[PDB]
């Protein structure tokens, strides 16, 4: 494992600035001196397929414009593309093409780590169980990771027991989860684009977090996932159109128990939203349902209201009217009947699914309300969209 | 003096669908009312019964109004088809018009006894042949003494035992004093029973009379016909000196068709000579009355197969 | 009679809920085999909480856990798995399972005893489980 | 009086009608078993616009199972002809008539209501006494009401017609319009306006239906929720009082009969 | 040659025989009558001619056939009482419709059309027919073909009088033609001058069976003679008393005699010598009268005064 | 052959039921907006055509011809229909050919003014799936209407009263649309799983309106014997109600 100071770094300005020609590079390399070293466009740093191709050990290092390529692939030993040491503490990874089977960016114990505007493309032939991860973060508190381009890695911009840092406007193409987020109490994403992913963003465990303005395109069978995550905010998110591959949930809540669900958009699913029976009473208010072609999945008898301070959701199969002028709608919105959840207690009923007296007991139910379970309904729909700024 | 019809013109439509019958009927006389091309038969039905309104004239039913409560009372009517209450049973379909009529209670079980129905008392009506209700809708109709009976074809589908036993009835009710009026269509057989027949066509009432002055004011040939006669050559010739067609059609059913101005000669022709079995003086009957009265006013005698 | 057998893990074997690695973890790893089709967890408080919910209640499907008296925590083997509603799950260690709070189960009580003293918990059966428990034992472990 | 002389007939002829008695046991076992639910559910003002909406299916079927056939059933039959000479008049044999089947929705409403308020202060522990009185009692003296309007709705289409099978084609088009498609065209008039069609013309609307009038009444004081309405939530905006809500239910009656007598009178 | 060979036939249904030993002959050209009141055996003999029924201890040799063969029954019009057809097809579309199935020509039906007098309803429904309208379109329908054999049962119920007399002379037409003729009927006046044997029967049996000079010679019923004013009622009424007679003591100026019409053919000759016969009326027993002595005759009581 | 000439009458009578004409025109325009709001707002919308049919196919099945015997028999021309040269079978058949082609044809305007509001309403809906979904979907719906029809002969044959035979055909089609399946729901809630998830599959084919809907939602058995089981009830029915027919 050499160092950086084994290549020819020509300096531009002598406060620890280097600046590497174009020309390619072998091996691995390391980094143990605050160097903010730059590179041209020709500085194919490839290393020969084993290792960490750029280690970094020491604090306050802004890596610029590097270029690196096949590093190693043992994921026991971290084989990353750029190593950052618990010591490394403020390193800026600033606007970098990858391309190697293992990390991109492995970072652990650090704090105030800037990975900025990097490109790294992972694989394509490993099966999405030892790609590696795109943007690995380990227990770091104070990162900021920001507007990068991670493709056909394994599961994106991987975060555990990290406590406070940004993810803000980076594309996640073609991996396994788009973002996911291990025990990240306090943590924040903003704005982050997700394409063609097998679960668009991981909520695992995580408290106290802000889930603000991302969006999904495209993915498969999941598009949030959250598990066990208390005291968050989900404001703003675009979910659309999420694919069978699960049959296709724009968000699925599993155990989560107090959070805020504004203002999102669940486009063109299977399922708009899939709440599990221990996540209940939680304030859902104000998010577009449309062309799912079934909104709410709430298997239980327990009432559900949907609406805080009176303002509700939009709902595109709401066939309601409004005669006092507000935003509200005058009806209730029930998303679910009784038979629509004898489909789901019973599946061999799906054979039943298309017969009259089904179509007989959708009517009774809305004739006799004594029948009618206490579901997920909420008073005081809204009529128009709220999200008419999400789709542009 | 039971109906007293006097210068009645019913017009509706303005089609003036009868026209001027002063029919009079008597207090113990049996009426005929015949209508065929005319809708004189049913309007004049109607127009007895009060519930039709007389344009241009006056009815006078036993001697009051037509619609009057206290003569309606004593009026009986039966219908032409009466599938009363199928699911009433026969006391309790009597006992409903005898509540309405203002009978006393007590002539129901002794009318559907006096009507063959006590066996089929107590039964439903849907399980009546036509000949029950029959039965059933004559109850009704003497419920209460009534003066005035009116029926409308009491005899179809009817056994031919109750057919003789209602006439029998019929006539047991003109010896109390109660005018009956037999509207039918049935004429041969009710023309032993009447009285007075009326026939009418298209409105105007243009026969009425007994059986024997419709055959006075009508010259129609007396049929005398001598099944089982002696001599048979002779007897083609010895009726038709007086101008009377001793026409044959078997071994001896000669038919002389006669003039009902000769009667003593031909009998004696008859009686004087040959011997006879069972002689048949066949008066022109009420069927062939009818259509002589019918062919008068309007009609023309149709085609040799084609009615 | 398909319900009967309690199939081993793979590496390629993702959680039924979470859906995530199944043997990249530590601690005992529920399963529910259906007899129509065997689905795996990640961790027996994600395979309890998967089996609370109401379309679960009904279905006829034999839950196995581990047993943590004869295996080592970090390496569960797939070779002894036990019956879940018979077993003895200890509850509120400081133990880091894989998703919901650690439930380390066994099957002879005592060392659930051991276990339960060793670090501050409270044995209980299978029947105790609820929904009021699970999210009151897991903010207890990742919170605060 | 002839009035109550040919009521007694139609008192013993209605009641031996087979499916009138198949109908009315239905209406029984049914109040029973929404007031069972509306017991095991404990859900008040539920159980109280889910009963309201089994006398709008049946007690308009129950009516004009009876009286489809009153005027034309007996003209065809031979049977009307043969009253008029009786003494009697057509106003006579029409409001007997109608006093004959008013009975029988009024006995076939104290069967399926009392039996109701039975499978209630014998089920559901504690409940008010004179609540359930006052409540049920409600429900008897306007469920009747609702049954007198569809039998003077059906002597309207028995006088109108001069064949039975057509009567029971138009029976079948009044038992449909008023119950299950004046709701509807309520509705998609308000969806596909998104009630901006006239913010004030439209609870007028309701009282052009009886059987909206009749769900307006019970479900007065048990407003509760408001998606267990559905268009009857138009009825908050009704500025009428609860007694003219009586009066526009009595006044369907009077003059549907009116018109039932001025077209029987020039029959 | 017969029509209707009904040979021994004993009709049963369970252990009660509705029809016992009916034994009856229809000629060639032959008007024959089925009356019956008590028994069913009038509806049985009417099914066992057609096909519908079968003889559960004898045979019927219709047209010297089986009942029930196609070629019988091409030759055979059957009209049944109170039927009433299609009412949404028309008076000529059920004609064309009736003609299909017996196989006749289709010109036949504008031609039995207006031989039934239909022309001017024709193109209408039978829903707006009435009742002898619809017995018109029943007529015309027996009619089709050439047939053999005519069932009418009660033909002229709802008929018009010149219309049901033009039917009886639609039956002597016909019955020139060698069809012979059943008629079924319960008007015993009217059927009575075209009948020519009556079949008068009783609950089982058959009563009597012939023509109307020999149900008369047979069963021996008193002559009903009416006169009005031949010489006078009081000094004619004492002569048939002694002779053995009934002369009815009536109200004013009229003689009813009823004699035993056995003696009378003398008798009449005292009555031409001493006055004129310008207003009688010799009145034979009728077949009403003829048919209610057959029925005390076997198993019957007679009514009372008036009651039925 | 006279099975044809009694299935002539059948057509002309009726077509001119105003009864039917009612129904067939209410059909069409169901087919309709229902076609107009599954397309603006096709699987999804040929399902909730089929619950549409599974309604009314039965319904015009059995107001067709639930008084074809008894209704005869009333009338007096079955006394007359059997002098003729006919026998019992070439009625039932002839009839059973005649109201099979109406309601042969009551899918031909019910259907196809709802595949021409699919085949205008779509714009790009590859109608060469068109003309086999709905060649399946036409043919499948008239075996259903004949299955009812020979159901409507079997209480017609048995009854003696015309009231008495629209109190049973209310009485089938009550049964066998939304009773049998009601029935089937409510052992699955009280059984809670005991009942066998293999019993229920099968159990469909005592039912053909059950076995309509299965060969258009395309399951342990196959689509050949669904169309063969389908044609067994017509064919057992029919042979049920010719034997009920000859002891009249
Ligand atoms: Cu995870
Ligand atoms: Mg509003
Ligand atoms: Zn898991």
């Amino acid at each position: 494992a050499p160092q950086s100071i084994t290549t020819l770094p020509l300096q531009p300005d002598g406060e620890n600035r280097w600046r590497l020609p174009a020309g390619e590079y072998q091996g691995q390399f390391t980094i143990e001196q605050p160097m903010q070293l730059r590179c041209e466009p020709g500085a194919v740093i490839q290393s020969q397929g084993q290792g960490s191709s750029l280690l970094i050990s020491a604090p306050d290092v802004l890596v610029e414009g590097c270029t690196l390529y096949e590093w190693g692939s043992d994921l026991t030993a971290m084989d990353s593309a750029v190593f950052i040491l618990p010591a490394a503490e403020r390193a800026q990874i600033s606007n970098n093409r990858m391309r190697g089977p293992g990390f991109g960016v492995f970072v652990d114990g650090t704090r105030d780590v800037q990975v900025i505007g990097n490109e790294i493309d992972g694989d394509a032939g490993v099966r999405s169980q030892d790609r590696g991860n795109g943007i690995h973060l380990f227990a770091v508190s104070g990162a900021r990771v920001l507007h990068n381009h991670v493709r056909n890695a394994r599961d994106g911009i991987y975060i555990d027991t990290s406590n406070g840092n940004h993810l803000e406007g980076n594309v996640i193409e073609d991996v396994r989860y788009g973002v996911h987020y291990m025990f990240a109490n306090e943590n924040s994403l903003i704005d982050n684009v997700t394409r063609r992913t097998r679960t668009g963003y991981a909520l695992m465990q995580s408290r106290k977090l802000t889930v603000t303005g991302n969006r999904s395109e495209q993915d498969q069978n999941y598009g949030i996932l959250m598990n066990y995550i208390t005291y968050s905010t989900i404001t703003g998110n675009f979910v659309s159109d999420v694919q069978r591959g699960g049959e296709g949930k724009a968000l699925f809540i599993y155990n989560s128990l107090f959070n805020t669900i504004e203002n999102n958009h669940f486009e063109k699913s299977s399922l708009g939203i899939h709440l599990t029976a221990g996540s209940e009473d939680n304030r859902i208010s104000g998010n577009a349902f449309v062309g799912n072609q079934q909104q709410v999945k709430y298997v239980a008898s327990r009432t559900q209201e949907w609406s805080v301070d009176g303002r509700g959701n939009y709902w595109s199969d709401y066939l309601g009217w409004d005669r006092n002028n507000d935003g509200l709608g005058d009806i209730a919105y029930e998303p679910n009947d009784n038979v629509d959840r004898l489909l789901w207690l019973y599946p061999q009923v799906r054979l039943l699914m298309n017969s009259p007296s089904i179509e007989v007991l959708r009517w009774v139910q809305r004739a006799f309300p004594v029948i009618k379970s206490p579901g997920v309904q909420d008073s005081h729909p809204l009529m128009k969209l709220p999200t008419e700024k999400l789709l542009t | 003096n039971a109906v007293e019809i006097q210068g009645v013109s019913q017009r509706y439509g303005s089609m003036t669908v009868l026209h001027d019958l002063n029919l009079n009927l008597g207090e113990g006389e049996v009426l005929g009312l015949f209508g065929h091309n005319g809708a004189g038969k049913t309007t004049s039905m109607k127009l007895i019964l009060g519930l039709l309104s007389p344009s241009e004239g006056q009815v006078k039913v036993l001697g009051r109004a037509p619609n009057d409560p206290q003569v309606r009372r004593q009026l009986g009517y039966l219908p032409e088809n009466v599938t009363f209450y199928p699911q009433l049973s026969g006391r309790e379909t009597l006992r409903h018009f005898a509540r309405l009529k203002g009978a006393a209670l007590t002539q129901v079980d002794e009318l559907l006894e006096q009507v063959g129905l006590a066996h089929a008392a107590d039964r439903r009506v849907k399980t009546y042949s036509k000949g029950m209700r029959q039965r059933l809708g004559l109850a009704q109709a003497l419920l209460g003494e009534p003066r005035l009976l009116l029926l409308d074809e009491p005899t179809v589908g009817l056994d031919p035992i109750a057919t003789q036993d209602l006439y029998l009835l019929i006539d047991r009710l003109r010896q109390r004093g109660t005018s009956i009026i037999l509207c039918s269509h049935v004429l041969p057989g009710v023309e032993a029973h009447i009285n007075r027949a009326a026939i009418l066509a298209k409105g105007c009432l243009q026969a009425v009379g007994s059986l024997s002055q419709l055959r006075a004011e009508a010259g129609l040939p007396v049929r005398i016909r001598a099944s089982g006669i002696s001599e048979r050559d002779s007897w083609l010739q010895r009726w038709t000196d007086a101008g009377h067609s001793a026409r044959g059609l078997s071994e001896s059913s000669i038919e002389v068709v006669a003039v009902n101005g000769h009667k003593l000669v031909l009998l004696r022709q008859l009686l004087g000579e040959g011997e006879p079995e069972d002689i048949e003086i066949h008066q022109p009957s009420l069927e062939d009355l009818y259509r002589y009265y019918m062919e008068r006013a309007g009609d023309v005698r149709a085609q040799e197969g084609r009615l | 009679q398909q319900s009967l057998e309690p199939v081993a893990f793979h590496d390629s074997d993702e959680c039924h809920v979470c859906g995530m690695i199944i043997t990249d973890f530590p601690g005992p790893k529920g399963q529910a085999v259906e007899k129509r089709g065997v689905k795996k967890f990640c961790s027996t408080a994600e395979m309890l909480g998967w089996w609370l919910q109401p379309e679960n209640r009904l279905l006829d499907a034999k839950l196995y856990v581990h047993d943590m008296g004869r295996s080592v925590w970090e390496k569960p083997d797939d070779g002894h798995l036990i019956d879940a509603t018979s077993a003895y799950y200890v509850v509120g260690t400081s133990l880091k399972g894989a998703m919901g709070a650690s439930l380390a189960s066994f099957a002879e009580e005592q060392d659930a005893k051991a276990l339960a003293g060793m670090h501050g918990g409270r044995v209980l059966r299978f029947e105790e489980i609820d929904q009021a428990l699970l999210q009151e034992a897991a903010s207890m472990q990742h919170g605060g | 009086n002839q009035v109550w002389n040919i009521a007694r007939k139609e008192l013993s002829d209605g009641l031996r009608n087979r499916w009138l008695l198949a109908i009315s046991l239905l209406f029984a076992v049914l109040a029973v078993g929404i007031a069972w639910l509306g017991a095991a559910a404990s859900s008040i003002p539920a159980t109280i616009a889910s009963l309201a909406s089994l006398a709008t299916f049946l007690m308009p079927l129950i009516a004009l199972l009876l009286a489809y056939d009153a005027i034309v059933g007996e003209d065809e039959g031979g049977t009307l002809m043969l009253l008029l000479t009786y003494p009697l008049g057509r106003g006579q044999i029409l409001l007997g008539k109608f006093v004959g089947h008013g009975l029988i929705l009024a006995l076939a409403v104290l069967i399926g209501f009392g039996c109701a308020a039975l499978a209630i202060a014998l089920l559901v522990e504690g409940v008010e006494l004179g609540m359930l009185f006052w409540a049920f009692g409600r429900f008897m003296i306007s469920s009747t009401l609702l049954g007198w309007v569809f039998l003077a709705f059906a002597y309207v289409l028995s006088g109108k017609v001069n064949e039975k099978s057509s009567a029971a084609g138009l029976a079948l088009g009044v038992w449909f319009l008023f119950v299950l498609v004046f709701d509807l065209v309520l509705l998609a008039l308000l969806v596909l306006s998104e009630g901006k069609f006239n913010p004030e013309l439209l609870p007028w609307l309701l009282l052009l239906n009886p059987t909206d009038i009749y769900r307006l009444i019970n479900l007065s004081g048990f407003e509760g929720s408001g998606s267990a309405m559905g268009v009857l939530s138009l009825g908050a905006d009704l500025p009428v009082p609860a007694a003219v809500l009586w009066l526009c239910l009595l006044a369907w009656i009077g003059v549907s009969l009116l018109l039932a007598y001025a077209i029987f009178r020039r029959r």
